[PDB]
C-alpha cells in the first residue's frame, strides 16, 4: 500500500485545501516502508489481505467433499468392487 | 518416433539445430525480458545540442531517480533499435516456424496416414521370419504389401510437400542471413539518444550504454553461424532433391544380388520412402524387395 | 495389501499430515523473503504537520532492522515453519510405524493374502449357503492354511502393543505440539520494541519495528494448531476405540447367534487385534471368515469330499 | 454421496452470501489513520492499494 | 527400479538422508545465491584498529549508497570467513559425492551387468509357477521348458558368478569411502561451524575510496546458515553411524561364503551346496532384504531338485 | 536404453562428467545473468592517470545513483575480462560439443543402424533359451526362433563386415574430445588468473560523470575462480578418460577379434576370427560384460550350425 501522508488534516481527515511544487513530506524512504506496513496491517480490510487464502481453503474442502467417498475405506471399498467386476 | 527411419542425417542434424536454436532463443527471450534495460546519462555541458567536455568532482545533473528512468525508457523506446529489442522474438519466430515446417510432413492427417502405414508395414516385414527365408533361397502379408502398393503408386503427395518444405526452409534461410547479417551491427554497447523531453528532464541528447547489447551481440553472431549450418544442410538436401530423381526408385542391385529378379521399378511416393530407406540403411529395402516380387510370392 | 489394513483415522492423519507439511512448505517460503521487519528510531528530534527527520541512510536503517531480528524477534516467529517441518515429517514417519516392521509386515501380508483368498473360494459361499468335487480339496487346503496362520500369528502379541505405542506417541506428540505452541503463539506480533545498543553505529537505542508477515505467521500458527488439535482428538478416539475394547480377545459369538455352528472359538491377541482391524474395515469380511475356524466344519466338508 | 452434496451446496450458498457481500470492501484508495506520529510525524494518510 | 531388491535399509536409509541433506543444500545455496550479503556499517570512532565505543540524533556518516555497496563487497571477500560463504556449494558437493559413491555400484558395467543379470533371474524365478509346486511338494510343455531353460541358466549363471568377486570388493570400497568422507566432513565441518558469526568485524583498508577504515558488519543469513549447518552435522552423523554399522556387518561374518543350512536342512533338498563370492553377497542381501526370495531360488539349485523336474517332465 | 550395453566404463563416467559441467554451466549462466553486476567507486585523486590511494568523514562523490549504474555499466563491459564475463556460456558450449561428440555415435543413421542391428540381435541371443540349450551340451516354437536367430546371425555377419564405419567413427570421436581436452585445458589454464576481485577501470566517462579512472570490485569473481577451478578438474578427469580411450584403441587391433578363448573353452572350436566392424563392436562388448560374447559366439561356428540341422532333422 504506497501511502503518502496528509499535510493538512481537519477532525481527522485529510483538509484538501507561481508554479505547482511539490510538496515536501520530509520522511525518509524507510519512515514510508513503515507508515506503508502499518496501514497495510491495520486499515486494510482482512477480505482484501486473505482473499487468495480462503480461496485455497474453501477449493480445498471442495476437493476433499468432492473426493471423500473415494477415501473413506467403508464406501471405497463398495466403490473399487463395484468398478472392477463392472469393467470386467 | 516411429518415424525413426525416414528422417536421415540432415534431417536429425538440422532438428538438433533447432533445438540449440530455441533453447538460446529462450535464453535470450528471459534475458531481455528479466534486466533488459539501458542507463542514459545526459550531456551537462552543450555546443550545438553536444557535449564539450572543456582533484576531479562530480557532475550533478539535478535530476531526480524518475527522471532517470522516465529518460530510460523513453530512450530504450525511441532510440534502441527495434533489432537490439527484438531479436530474442526474432528467433524464437523463425525456430517455430522450422520446427512447423519439419512436422508437418509428420502432423498431416493424410501424410501421417500414408506415413504410419508404411512404417507399420516396413516394421513387420522387418520382423517376419519369412524375410530370411527368401533371401537365403506371410502370404496375407504379401498381399497387404501389393495392396499398399497399389494404394501408395497413385499419388506423390508426400514427395511434394516435402520438396515444398525444403524451398521453404532454403529460401527462409536465405532472407534470415540477408536480414541478421544487414542488422547484426545496430546492436552497440552505446548509443545517442535525442528523444526532446527538455520539457520534463531539462535536457535533450542523452548517452545511453545498453548493458546486454554485446552478449545480444554474440548470440546473434551464434544464431548466424547456426543458420549458416542449417541453410548448408538444406543446400545439399536440395542437391540431393535434384541429383536424382525420387520419384521413381529402381531395384536394380537388390534383384540382382538376389535370386529372384521380377522386383519392378518402384514409382512415386513409394519409390520416395523407399529413397528414405536407401538413405537411412539398404537393409531395410533390400528385405522389402522380396516381399514385393511375384515370384517369390509364387514361392509363399 | 496395506490400504485395506489402513482405518478412517489413520488415512485422516495422513491428510492432516499432508496439509500441515504444505503449512510449513507455505511457511518456509514466506520465509524466503528479503524484507521482514520494517523499523524506525523512537524519541526522534487544519494543522499543518512536519516530518521527523531521523538523520540516518538507508544502509543505517539496513543494520538498524537486521539488528532487531536478530536480537528483537522471538525465535518462535523466525523459525516456526522449520519446527512445523520438523514435527510433520516426525508425524508422517510414526504414521506407518506399525507398518514397516519386518515381523508385523509379514504377519499383516500372511493375513490379507489368506483373507483375499479366502473371499474368492467358492466354498464360503457354499458353506454360507449351507448355513443359510475341486474346490472341497482346495477349501481343505485352506483350512490347514488357516490352521497354519493361527499357529503363526496367535503365539505372538506384538502387533497390537505396537500399536497402541504409535499411538501412544501421537498421542503424546499431539500434547507437547499444542502445549509449546500455546506458550509461544502469542510470540508472534506485530508490532517489537527493539533495543539493541547500537548507539554507537547508528545514534539511536531504541527502535519500534513491525514484522511485515507477522499476521500472515499468525493465520499460519493458528492453521497448524487447528490442523494439530483435529489430529490428536482422531488419536484420542483412536486411543478410546483401541483401550475401552479388548483387542486381544475376540468374540465371536455375534457370529454364533445367527449361524448355527458354534464350533468356531474366541481368537486371541494378534489374531484377535487384526479381526478388529478387518471388522472396522468391512465386518462381512470377518463374519464370512468365521466359518473357516471350526473344525466339525473341517468335518463335514470332509464328509463332503469324502461323499463326492 | 447425499451428505457430499447437501455440505457442498451449503458451503456454496455461505461462500457466496459472505464473498458477495466482503467484496465492495477491495478499495483502491484507503484512507488510515494509526496513530505513528511520535515515529512519522503525521496521523492521517492516504494510501492507495496497487 | 530393478535393483530396489538389492538396497537394504541401510541404503534405502542413506538415500533418504542424502535427499533430506540435498535439499537442505539447495535451499541453502538459495538463500546464498539470492539474499547473502552483509550490512556493513563504519565505526566513527576508531582506535588501535577498532571501535571504541566511547533527545538523540543520528550519525552522519556522509557515505553515498554505492559506497556502502562496495564496502559491503569489499567485507564479504576479505572478512567474512570462507566457509560462511561456501556452506551450501560444499554441502551441495558432498552430498552428490555421496550418491555417487552409492550409484557407482550400479553404473560400473561390469557390476551393473551382474547384478542386473542377477535380478533378472530372480525376479522371473520369484514369479516362476514352478516354484509354488515345488515348495508345494505333470507340467505343461512351455512351462515345463521355461522351467527347464531357467534351470539350465541358473547352473550356468552361477558358475558364471562364482568366479570372481568384484560386486563385494566394490560393495566394501564404497563403505569404506562413505566412512572415511563421513569422519573428515565431521572434523572440518566441527572446526569450522563456529567461524559462522552474525557480527564481524571488517578492516579492509579502502579509507582512499571511503574514508574509513573499520567497519562493523552484520552477515544476516548467518544464524540460518549456523543451525542448517548444525542440521547437516547431525545428518551426517547419521550417516557416518549407519554406514559404521554396515562396515561392522562387512566384518562380523564372512560375506563371500554362503550356507544354505537355514533352507537345505528344513527343505527335503539337502544336497545344496554351499555358494561363494559374489553369488554369496548378493544372496546375503537378499536375505538382509526378504529370505523368501532366497528361499525360493533354492530350490532352483539343487540337483535333487532337478531329478524331480526332469521326472516330472518326463512324465508328461 | 538399449544402447547402455555399448557404453563401457569411459563413456558413462564422461557422461556423469559432463551433465556434472553442465549442472556447473547452468548455475554460472544463472549467476552471471542475476548477480553479475560489479561496484565502481571514482578515484578522487588522480595521478598519472591512475590512483594515489593518498574523526573520519566519509568522501563525497557527488555522484547520483544513475551515474554509479552508468560508471557500473561501461566498466563491466569495457575493463573487465572477456573470460570473467563468458566463463559460464564458454563451459557450457564446451560441454555440449562434448555431448554432441558422444551421441553423434548414436544419432548417424549408418552407425545408428548397425548398432540398434547389434542391440537387438544381442538382445534376442540373450532371450533365446535355445543358445543355453546349445552350451549347456525339442519344441517347435523353439527350433522356429533358433533357426530364425541363427539365419538372422549370418546375414547380419555377411552385412556388417564390409566397412568398418562404426570403428573409424569413434576414433574421430575420441580424437576430436582430446583435442579439444587440450585447448580447452591450455586457454582456460592461461586465462583462468584473469578472473580478479579488485580492477582498475579507466573509460573515458569524465564528459558524463566527472571522473576518468575507477576502482572495482566483482563481486562474483572469487566464485567465478572457484567454478573455473572446479570445471578445469573435471576436464582433467575428463582428458585423462580420453587419454585411456585412445591408448584402449591403440593398444590391440580392435578391427580383429579373435574366439580363440572362446572356442577352446567350449567344444565348438570352429568359431571363426572375425574382423572389422563387428569385431569392434564385440570388443566394446567385452568391455561390457565378457558373458554377451561368450554366449553370441556359438552361432558363428560351423559345427554348431551342423549339430543344429542334425537336431532338426531328427525333430522333422
Ligand atoms: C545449489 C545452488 C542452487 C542455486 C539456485 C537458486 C535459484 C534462484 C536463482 C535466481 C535468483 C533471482 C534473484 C531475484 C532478486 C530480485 C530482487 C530482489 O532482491 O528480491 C527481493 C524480494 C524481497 O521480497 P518482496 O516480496 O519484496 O517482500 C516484501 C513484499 N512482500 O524477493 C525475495 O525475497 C527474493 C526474490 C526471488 C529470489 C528467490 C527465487 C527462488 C526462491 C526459492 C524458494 C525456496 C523455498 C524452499 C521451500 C522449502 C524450504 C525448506
Ligand atoms: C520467451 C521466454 C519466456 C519466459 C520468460 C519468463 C520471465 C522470467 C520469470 C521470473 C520473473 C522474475 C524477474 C524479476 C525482474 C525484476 C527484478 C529486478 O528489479 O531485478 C534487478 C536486477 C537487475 O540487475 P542485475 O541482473 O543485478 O544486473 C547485473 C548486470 N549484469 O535483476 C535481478 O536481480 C534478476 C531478477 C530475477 C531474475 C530471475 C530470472 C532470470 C532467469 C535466468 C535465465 C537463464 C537461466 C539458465 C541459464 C542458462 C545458462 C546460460
Ligand atoms: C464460511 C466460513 C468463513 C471463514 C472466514 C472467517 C472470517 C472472519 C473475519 C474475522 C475478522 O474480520 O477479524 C479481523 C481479522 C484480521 O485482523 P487484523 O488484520 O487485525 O484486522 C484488519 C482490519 N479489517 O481477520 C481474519 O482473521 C481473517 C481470517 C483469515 C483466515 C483465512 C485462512 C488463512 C489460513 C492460511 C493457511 C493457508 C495456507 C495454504 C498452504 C499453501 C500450500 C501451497
Ligand atoms: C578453442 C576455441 C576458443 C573459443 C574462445 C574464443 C575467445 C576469443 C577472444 C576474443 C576476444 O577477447 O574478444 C573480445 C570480446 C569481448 O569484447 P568487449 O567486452 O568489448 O572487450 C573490449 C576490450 N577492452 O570477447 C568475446 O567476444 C568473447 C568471445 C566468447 C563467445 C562466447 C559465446 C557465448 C555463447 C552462449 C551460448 C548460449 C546458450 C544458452 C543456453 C540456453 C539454456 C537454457
Ligand atoms: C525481412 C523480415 C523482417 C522481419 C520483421 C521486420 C519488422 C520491422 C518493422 C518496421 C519497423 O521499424 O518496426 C518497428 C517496430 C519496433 O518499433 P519501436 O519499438 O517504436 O522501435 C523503433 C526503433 N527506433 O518493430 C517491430 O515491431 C519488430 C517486430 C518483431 C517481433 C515480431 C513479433 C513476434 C512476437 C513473439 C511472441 C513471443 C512469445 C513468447 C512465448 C513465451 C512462452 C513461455
Ligand atoms: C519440542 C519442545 C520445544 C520447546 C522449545 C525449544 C526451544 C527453546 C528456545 C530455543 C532458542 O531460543 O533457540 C534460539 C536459536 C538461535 O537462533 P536465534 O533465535 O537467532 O538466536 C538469537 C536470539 N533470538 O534458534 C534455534 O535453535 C531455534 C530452534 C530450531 C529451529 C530450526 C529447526 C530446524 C532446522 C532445520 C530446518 C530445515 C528446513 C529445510 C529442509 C529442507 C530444505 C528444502
Ligand atoms: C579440510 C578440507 C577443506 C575443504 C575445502 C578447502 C578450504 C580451503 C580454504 C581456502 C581459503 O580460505 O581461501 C579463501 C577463498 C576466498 O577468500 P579470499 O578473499 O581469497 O581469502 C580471504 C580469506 N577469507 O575461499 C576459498 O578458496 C574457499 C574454497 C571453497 C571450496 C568449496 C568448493 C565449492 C565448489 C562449487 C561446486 C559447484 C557446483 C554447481 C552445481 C550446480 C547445481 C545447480
Amino acid at each position: 500500500m504506497i501511502c503518502l501522508p496528509c499535510k493538512w488534516v481537519t477532525k481527522d481527515s485529510c483538509n484538501d485545501s507561481t508554479g505547482p511544487t511539490g510538496i515536501k513530506y520530509d520522511l525518509d524512504r524507510h519512515q514510508y516502508n513503515y507508515v506503508d506496513a502499518v496501514c497495510y496491517e491495520n486499515r486494510l480490510h482482512w477480505f482484501a489481505k486473505y482473499f487468495p487464502y480462503l480461496v485455497l481453503l474453501h477449493t480445498l474442502i471442495f476437493l476433499a467433499c468432492s473426493n471423500f467417498w473415494f477415501k473413506f475405506p467403508r464406501t471405497s471399498s463398495k466403490l473399487e468392487h463395484f468398478v472392477s467386476i463392472l469393467l470386467k | 518416433p516411429a518415424y525413426r527411419i525416414l528422417k536421415p542425417w540432415w534431417d536429425v542434424f538440422t532438428d538438433y539445430i533447432s533445438i540449440v536454436m530455441l533453447m538460446i532463443a529462450v535464453f535470450g527471450g528471459t534475458l531481455q525480458v528479466t534486466q533488459d534495460k539501458m542507463i542514459c546519462l545526459p550531456c551537462k555541458w552543450v555546443t550545438k545540442d553536444s557535449c564539450n567536455d572543456s582533484g576531479p568532482t562530480g557532475i550533478k545533473y539535478d535530476l531526480d531517480r524518475h527522471q532517470y528512468n522516465y529518460v530510460d525508457a523513453v530512450c530504450y523506446e525511441n532510440r534502441l533499435h527495434w533489432f537490439a529489442k527484438y531479436f530474442p522474438y526474432l528467433v524464437l519466430l523463425h525456430t517455430l516456424i522450422f520446427l512447423a515446417c519439419s512436422n508437418f510432413w509428420f502432423k498431416f492427417p493424410r501424410t501421417s496416414s500414408k506415413l504410419e502405414h508404411f512404417v507399420s508395414i516396413l516394421l513387420k516385414c522387418f520382423d517376419s521370419p519369412w524375410t530370411t527365408r527368401a533371401l537365403s533361397e506371410a502370404k496375407a502379408l504379401f498381399e497387404k504389401v501389393k495392396k499398399f502398393r497399389t494404394h501408395v503408386e497413385e499419388g506423390d503427395i508426400v514427395y511434394r510437400l516435402y520438396m515444398r518444405q525444403t524451398i521453404i526452409k532454403v529460401i527462409k534461410f536465405a532472407l534470415i542471413i540477408c536480414y541478421t547479417v544487414y542488422y547484426v551491427h545496430n546492436i552497440k554497447f552505446d548509443v545517442d539518444c535525442t528523444v526532446d523531453i527538455e520539457s520534463l528532464t531539462g535536457y535533450r541528447t542523452y548517452r545511453c550504454a545498453h548493458p546486454l547489447a554485446t552478449l545480444f551481440k554474440i548470440l546473434a553472431s551464434f544464431y548466424i553461424s547456426l543458420v549458416i549450418f542449417y541453410g548448408l544442410i538444406c543446400m545439399y538436401t536440395l542437391w540431393w532433391m535434384l541429383r536424382r530423381s525420387l520419384k521413381k526408385y529402381s531395384f536394380e542391385s537388390i534383384r540382382e544380388e538376389s535370386s529372384y529378379s521380377d522386383i519392378p521399378d518402384v514409382k512415386n511416393d513409394f519409390a520416395f520412402m523407399l529413397h528414405l530407406i536407401d538413405q537411412y540403411d539398404p537393409l531395410y529395402s533390400k528385405r522389402f524387395a522380396v516381399f514385393l516380387s511375384e515370384v517369390s510370392e509364387n514361392k509363399l | 495389501a496395506f490400504r485395506v489394513l489402513k482405518p478412517w483415522w489413520d488415512v485422516f492423519t495422513d491428510y492432516l499430515s499432508v496439509a500441515m507439511l504444505m503449512i510449513g512448505v507455505f511457511g518456509c517460503t514466506l520465509q524466503v523473503m528479503q524484507d521482514k521487519i520494517i523499523c524506525l528510531p523512537k524519541r526522534v528530534q487544519t494543522v499543518e504537520m512536519k516530518g521527523l527527520k531521523t538523520d540516518l541512510d538507508l544502509q543505517q536503517y539496513s543494520f538498524i532492522n537486521q539488528m532487531c531480528y536478530e536480537r528483537a524477534l522471538h525465535w518462535y516467529a523466525k523459525y516456526f515453519p522449520y519446527l512445523v517441518l520438523i514435527h510433520t515429517l516426525v508425524f508422517m514417519l510414526c504414521s506407518n510405524f506399525w507398518f514397516k516392521f519386518p515381523g508385523s509386515s509379514s504377519k499383516i501380508e500372511h493375513f490379507i493374502s489368506i483373507l483375499g483368498k479366502c473371499f474368492d473360494s467358492p466354498w464360503t459361499t457354499r458353506a454360507l449357503s449351507e448355513v443359510s468335487k475341486k474346490e472341497g480339496e482346495q477349501a481343505k487346503a485352506l483350512f490347514e492354511k488357516v490352521k497354519k496362520f493361527r499357529l503363526h500369528v496367535e503365539e505372538g502379541d506384538i502387533l497390537y502393543a505396537m500399536y497402541v505405542r504409535q499411538t501412544v506417541l501421537k498421542v503424546i506428540k499431539f500434547l507437547i505440539i499444542i502445549a509449546y505452541n500455546s506458550a509461544l503463539v502469542s510470540k508472534v506480533q506485530f508490532t517489537v520494541d527493539c533495543n539493541v545498543d547500537i548507539q554507537d553505529m547508528t545514534g539511536y537505542k531504541n527502535f519500534s519495528c513491525n514484522h511485515t508477515m507477522a499476521h500472515l505467521f499468525s493465520k499460519l500458527s493458528f492453521c497448524y494448531l487447528c490442523f494439530v488439535s483435529i489430529y490428536g482428538l482422531t488419536c484420542l478416539y483412536t486411543l478410546y476405540w483401541l483401550f475401552y475394547r479388548s483387542l486381544r480377545e475376540y468374540s465371536f459369538e455375534y457370529v454364533r447367534q445367527e449361524t448355527g455352528i458354534d464350533d468356531i472359538p474366541d481368537v486371541k491377541n494378534d489374531f484377535a487385534f487384526m479381526l478388529h482391524m478387518i471388522d472396522q474395515y468391512d465386518p462381512l469380511y470377518s463374519k464370512r471368515f468365521a466359518v473357516f475356524l471350526s473344525e466339525v466344519s473341517e468335518n463335514k466338508l470332509k464328509q463332503l469330499n469324502l461323499n463326492n
